[PDB]
DNA sequence: ATTTTTTTTTTTT
């Protein structure tokens, strides 16, 4: 062509010439940053292509494949002519305007795009094509096409093996690879146009961008839109079956669950200098969650459920626990509706399910080749590593569901049997559920396993509650029919975006471990209640009635850095079990409260 | 080739343009400075304002053109056009009609054709 | 002769045999050469080389023979029936025949997650875990037709001219070539497999894997479960440029030079006197009935006079046939019941390396697997686990809380092993000597057991077939309450309890007791002496018989044997009444 | 004809 004259000159005025930000610019060091980390995807941003040459915007979409061929060369003709040296062992990257999904259109092929989407099950990685060799059968001599060759013929029966071989052969060899990995696309709940039809499309990627791509997870795109090369040509039925496809330039990040501030390192000093002490009981706590007025019970419950997983591996015994565990017996008029919002946001790991009718049935091992149609689905306990199954109305869900949550609590793992393979599946995750009672809306104080009705091996598994029996109180309504109206009067500390600097720290850096600080007190919990919380409702004394303790005791303290323990912040998180545990025994009760009010 | 090669009875694989060349041999071309469109497709089922005895809404099915498009949801009232067309079939099932094809006579797999119909629109008011 | 370079013929020309007669130093010993002399002692067929004597040799080959090892390999095979067909006669008085044989080679290893066109057609060392693979079927190289008669000569391990034509004018094109394969040659095949590492990313991502291509010599040699390093080839299988979007092609290698991890101590699984002075000078102290009460719970306290039972069980009684029909039930089992927090859990986990078991129970082996596979959809069988039990024994908790379809192989195993099927239409009879130690959190602990029999509510059959019923609890005892309270901080803490128990006179040495048994429980066929007591506790006799291998004598009387019966009488007590 | 699925009936203490 005759205007690439122009193009990689423009180029390479630039590439080390023009800067920005007083002096040296990256694209100088960036090449052999790169180079320096076997890397090979030297990256660009529109903006400073733009405060380059504007005129890079129009003579480009035309054909936007020929913009990053003659990138490339420009990169090779740059790469050896400056380091010959490691030239015996390239593409780029554009990462900025965005688009939506559904714009893009008829209209929108094979041109300048930057795209979104979100991630789904998909399947492996495989290898795909660049040259062509094929002759050896008549002479076969070597004669060598000048190219690696995507879809050519010539088919003569002149050529060069003694000007032969009209019929063919075909080799096996000296034949280049480039990995490569399906997707399945998705679209956010967060951006719906009520309902609209569920994003799924055909979507492409390529050998280094690859390996990467996580289920119901997100990465933003540059993404350019082309069709599949041959979508059901012959005359035939009252439609073509026609798809199309897209293909990933650079891929970069929507999520960002690690660290998110890039070059906020402004206000970053307020967290552990107010969530680090044993007053951040409070000061953590009066933002935790100051929504409604009613039970602050709960406020201090859930802070601590968000909090941890572990190895910590005892003597030689195996790995023991790493979980969190919460249920709630409620009422549809309490005000247990918002039962998974915030700290989700906290959290790194997480993935939502509503209840039953809608509950996973998933929560089934082959392994297939692909032809059309070929894909299989289950449980998502890979994923949410330290994180959450968030539910409500969980009481109906599927006893062989149960099994795995199980196991997840028991062995940290499931166990597979009698398949053709038994492949597995590791358990560290968290679980929320709330679901409603039998006979009703709440039994009281009488027995809790039969308040509301699951077995006998799932629960013992479980961890956490909170549960609300609720008589009269005025002054709080009234004050809540002023919040009626101010609340709908909307007329239109630790900081908000940086708590979350709280689970990265405090569950990491300080994990302490102790000897008995004083737990024979624990062999009374034990052995007293054996005897003296004997008969009205009194069982639940187990090693997870103080497994649990080490649970979340030590995330309570986590919260301070402590790293050495007496018994206060144990038995001040044990406060919780003085409340939680309490709520499950007869009237005949305050064997608790004299029990444990010294553990108050 | 600008012309029209859209039809439904449409081959990519054609005989020639100015010399003698091939006829199944084919080129693939210029997908890429040209002039498309887009469309979806649904099931319908009869009104009722009309509503006979023994019958039932059976279902009809439309593919339209591009500015109609997603401009609809469920629960509407209309006066489409209602321009019917047939099937240009692929392959037939119970379509024992006629089996024949437009074969020459002789001196010195085939194809079936059995269709059915459908429907097609330009214009609408939801009401 | 294409005498300029890529010489076809310089390898069996002088050279590689030569270097091979150039492996040739002092000692007289310096050879990789009676290798085969001694691969001749019985007809092995093969040999083992290096890559680093090339090395030593040069730094012309190393790089030379990559390009085209599969061709050197053969090549090889060519040196060979050259050379020790120089062998097998000095002057003109042997041979009857020719042969083939296979080359071994072997240092340094590489990952998969790295390796593309760039390293193609080069050889490499990885590691990873074996998974599973085919049986051997089939291959040759070469035959011939009638059509021309001659040799099927193939250079890989098209389809053709008709040539049974010139009969005068006769032609007979089209591909008449019906091959007759009484002439042909023979090798071997298994297509192998395998998955990459557990270190490198394989729980974000998902695991790819490799398959493979066995020739002569290579199959019955490993089974799944095992972690190796090998030599292959980076080819593919297919043909190129709607599957295929342009090109996509699927990844496969190659066997050559396997070498195997064989992992230190694992490995009285699949391949002294002194060791017998150990047993028997230690054997003749009449210390170990109850010496070893201390000794299945190297970090624990309790089950002391239980395992004063154990002592018993694993040793076995004796199966004495006799003239007329019966095989009757010599192996023998105990039942444990009670409730969490007892460690009996652990109690089974780490007797898992204390002589063949598994331990897991519920939904999650079983019954035969009489499926599928994808090779020509064959329907063959995996058996059940008195398969994998006949001399070994398991541990197994959760009777009830496990499905109940698998539960008609309970009475058809214990009482007397009337194994059968019939899924398809047949009675797959077999049999194993099994036993099992049990364990459950059956309901209602020791205010159940002391009292009347409601446990299960389907069969009272449970308390007839086996003896040694002891039941789990967590008793209060304030005195030990305590310390089953910080019984539970040192277990908790700081990792130290790898080998406490080593130092103990004899209640340790893993490797020395299970052998101690396993020749133990293949002495002879003892016996005893002339000496609710209903007739099952009686048929209690098997341990009776025990104490003759557990003195490992021939024989013991009744009643100082009926320790058995005093420890018994812990059982007894729970279902007396 | 089999692979990956889902309900609507078939018949209930
Ligand atoms: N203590 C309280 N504080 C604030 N609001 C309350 C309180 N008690 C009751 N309410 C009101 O009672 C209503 C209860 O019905 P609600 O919408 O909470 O059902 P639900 O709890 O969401 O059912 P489910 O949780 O099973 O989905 C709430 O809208 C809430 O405004
Ligand atoms: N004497 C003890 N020594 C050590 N650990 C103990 C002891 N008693 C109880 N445990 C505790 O019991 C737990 C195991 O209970 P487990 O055996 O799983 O009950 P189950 O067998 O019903 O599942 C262990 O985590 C361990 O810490």
């Amino acid at each position: 062509l005759g205007p690439r004259t122009e193009i990689a000159n423009r180029f390479q005025s630039f590439l080390r010439t023009f800067v920005d930000e007083r002096g040296a610019y990256t694209y100088r060091d960036r090449i052999r940053r790169m180079c320096e980390q076997n890397m090979s995807s030297f990256v660009v941003s529109y903006t400073d292509l733009a405060n380059k040459e504007h005129v890079l915007a129009y003579f480009l979409p035309e054909a936007p494949f020929q913009m990053l061929e003659i990138f490339d060369k420009v990169a090779k003709d740059m790469v050896l002519s400056i380091f010959p040296t490691y030239e015996r062992v390239i593409h780029v990257r554009i990462s900025p305007l965005i688009e939506e999904l559904r714009t893009f259109r008829k209209l929108h092929l094979n041109q300048l795009v930057r795209t979104l989407g979100v991630v789904t099950a998909t399947t492996g990685v495989l290898p795909q094509l660049s040259v062509i060799k094929y002759d050896c059968v008549k002479c076969g001599y070597v004669l060598g096409p000048f190219v690696q060759s995507q879809n050519t013929e010539i088919k003569p029966g002149s050529c060069p093996e003694c000007q032969s071989t009209g019929p063919f052969s075909i080799n096996m060899e000296q034949t280049l690879y480039r990995n490569y990995q399906k997707i399945t696309l998705q679209e956010s709940p967060g951006r719906i146009p009520a309902g609209r039809i569920p994003r799924s499309k055909d979507v492409i990627l390529l050998a280094d961008l690859c390996d990467q791509c996580k289920p119901g997870d997100e990465l933003e795109v540059t993404g350019i839109y082309t069709n599949n090369y041959d979508g059901s040509l012959n005359t035939d039925q009252g439609f073509p079956v026609f798809a199309t496809v897209i293909i990933a330039n650079h891929v970069v990040v929507k999520d960002s669950k690690q660290v998110v501030q890039s070059l906020t390192d402004e206000d970053i000093a307020t967290i552990q200098k107010l969530s680090k002490d044993p007053r951040i009981v409070e000061r953590v706590v009066a933002s935790m969650a100051p929504s409604i007025y009613g039970h602050d019970y709960i406020k201090r419950a859930l802070a601590l459920a968000l909090f941890g997983g572990e190895s910590k591996n005892p003597g030689e015994k195996h790995k023991v626990r790493g979980d969190i565990n919460l249920l709630i017996c409620g009422d549809p008029g309490t005000a247990k509706s918002q039962f998974l919002k915030y700290t989700e946001k906290v959290a790194p790991r997480a993935v939502f399910t509503t209840g039953q009718g809608a509950s996973a049935v998933g929560l089934y091992v082959r392994r297939n080749p692909v032809s059309r149609e070929w894909t299989l689905e289950a449980g998502a306990l890979v994923l949410a590593d330290q994180g959450v199954c968030l539910i409500d109305e969980f009481d109906k869900m599927n006893d062989q569901d149960r099994t795995s949550i199980h196991e997840a609590m028991e062995q940290q793992s499931i166990s597979i049997s009698k398949a053709g393979i038994v492949t597995s599946l590791q358990a560290r995750c968290t679980v929320i559920a709330a679901a409603n009672p039998i006979g009703g809306r709440y039994d009281p104080s009488m027995t809790f396993s039969e308040n509301v009705n699951l077995s006998e091996p799932i629960l013992s598994r479980f961890d956490v509650l909170c549960v609300v029996k609720d008589e009269f109180d005025p002054m709080q309504d009234q004050q809540l029919a002023k919040f009626v109206v101010h609340s709908h009067m909307k007329h239109h500390e630790i900081p908000q975006d940086l708590l979350r600097q709280y689970i990265v720290y405090a569950k990491e850096n300080i994990r302490p471990k102790l000897t008995n600080i004083d737990e024979d007190k624990i062999a009374k919990m034990y052995a007293q209640l054996r005897q003296e919380s004997f008969a009205t409702g009194s069982l639940p004394i187990t090693v997870r009635h103080i497994e649990s303790v080490i649970r979340m005791s030590e995330a309570h303290a986590r919260m301070h850095l402590r790293e050495n323990v007496m018994e206060a912040d144990v038995s001040m998180a044990i406060r919780m079990m003085l409340e939680s545990f309490i709520e499950a025994q007869k009237f005949s009760v305050m064997k608790k409260m004299r029990s444990t009010f010294q553990k108050y | 080739i600008r012309n029209v090669e859209q039809q439904f009875k449409f081959t990519n694989p054609t005989i020639c343009r100015n010399p003698v060349c091939s006829n199944r041999k084919r080129f693939m071309l210029d997908v890429e400075k040209s002039l498309f469109l887009d469309f979806q497709k649904i099931r319908i089922q009869e009104t009722q304002a009309e509503l006979p005895r023994g019958c039932i809404p059976r279902a009809v099915e439309i593919i339209l053109r591009s500015e109609l498009v997603e401009t609809v949801q469920a629960g509407d009232r209309y006066d489409f056009t209602g321009t019917l067309i047939v099937v240009p079939d692929v392959s037939v099932l119970a379509g024992v009609g006629t089996r024949a094809e437009n074969s020459s006579r002789h001196k010195p797999g085939m194809r079936e054709l059995n269709y059915r119909m459908a429907f097609l629109a330009c214009s609408v008011q939801a009401t | 002769n294409q005498q300029d370079a890529q010489i076809n013929l310089q390898a069996v020309k002088k050279k590689y045999k030569e270097f091979i007669r150039t492996f040739n130093e002092e000692n007289f010993f310096y050879k990789y050469r009676d290798t085969l002399k001694r691969n001749y002692l019985n007809g092995r067929y093969f040999l083992e080389i290096e890559m680093e004597d090339l090395v030593g040799f040069d730094e012309t080959l190393a790089d030379k023979l990559n390009k085209q090892p599969t061709e050197h390999l053969e090549i090889f095979e060519e040196a060979a029936r050259e050379v020790a067909d120089e062998i097998t006669a000095p002057r003109p008085e042997h041979e009857e025949h020719m042969h083939d044989i296979q080359i071994l080679l072997s240092a340094n290893p590489t990952n998969i997650r790295q390796l593309k066109s760039d390293c193609v057609s080069k050889l490499v060392k990885i590691a990873g875990i074996i998974v599973a693979a085919s049986g051997i079927s089939a291959k040759a190289t070469r035959m011939s037709i009638q059509c021309l008669s001659c040799s099927t000569v193939i250079p890989n391990l098209y389809a053709l001219k008709c040539n049974t034509e010139q009969a005068g004018r006769p032609k007979c094109p089209l591909d008449p070539f019906f091959i007759m394969p009484d002439k042909c040659k023979c090798v071997d095949f298994q297509t192998l497999k395998l998955q990459e590492l557990p270190d490198f990313v394989p729980q974000g991502e998902i695991p790819r894997h490799l398959q493979l291509f066995c020739d002569r010599s290579l199959c019955e040699r490993v089974v799944p479960g095992n972690r190796v390093l090998i030599q292959g080839i980076y080819s593919i299988r297919k043909v190129g440029k709607e599957k295929a979007v342009v090109g996509v092609r699927a990844p496969y290698m190659r066997v050559v030079g396997i070498t195997v991890d064989s992992e230190g101590a694992g490995a009285i699984s699949r391949y002294t006197s002194d060791e017998e002075e150990h047993f028997r000078r230690m054997a003749a102290s009449g210390d170990i009935y109850e010496r070893l009460s201390q000794s299945l719970a190297p970090s624990i306290f309790g089950s002391r006079d239980i395992k004063k039972a154990i002592t018993c069980m694993l040793f076995g009684g004796s199966r004495k046939r006799l003239p007329d029909g019966l095989c009757r039930r010599g192996d023998i089992n105990v039942l444990l019941l009670g409730d969490p927090g007892t460690a009996k859990s652990q109690l089974l986990k780490f007797v898992e390396k204390v002589p063949i078991a598994v331990y897991t129970s519920g939904k999650g082996s079983s019954t035969a697997s009489v499926m599928k596979d994808p090779q020509t959809r064959n329907f063959v069988m995996e058996g059940g686990a008195m398969v994998l039990a006949d001399g070994g024994v398991v541990c197994i908790d959760e009777f009830d809380k496990m499905r109940e379809d698998d539960r008609v192989a309970i009475h058809e195993a214990m009482e007397q092993q009337t194994i059968s099927i019939a899924k398809a239409g047949i009675t797959t009879t077999l049999n194993s000597r099994c036993s099992v130690l049990a364990a459950a959190n059956s309901i209602f602990g020791r205010w159940d057991d002391t009292k009347g029999e409601e446990n299960i509510d389907f069969m009272p059959t449970i308390l007839s077939r086996f003896d040694m019923i002891f039941i789990v609890k967590d008793i209060h005892d304030e005195s030990r309450d305590i310390t089953l309270a910080k019984h539970i901080i040192n277990v908790h803490l700081s990792s130290n309890k790898s080998a406490p128990s080593e130092p103990a006179e004899g209640e340790i040495s893993l490797s020395t007791f299970k052998k101690y048994i396993h020749y133990c429980r293949t002495h002879c066929g003892p016996r005893l002496s002339e000496a609710p007591i209903t007739v099952r506790q009686l048929e209690v006799i098997r341990i009776s018989e025990s104490l003759a291998k557990i003195r490992l004598q021939p024989f013991a009387t009744d009643e100082h044997v009926n320790e058995a019966l005093r420890l018994f009488q812990v059982s007894t007590l729970d279902a007396a009444m």
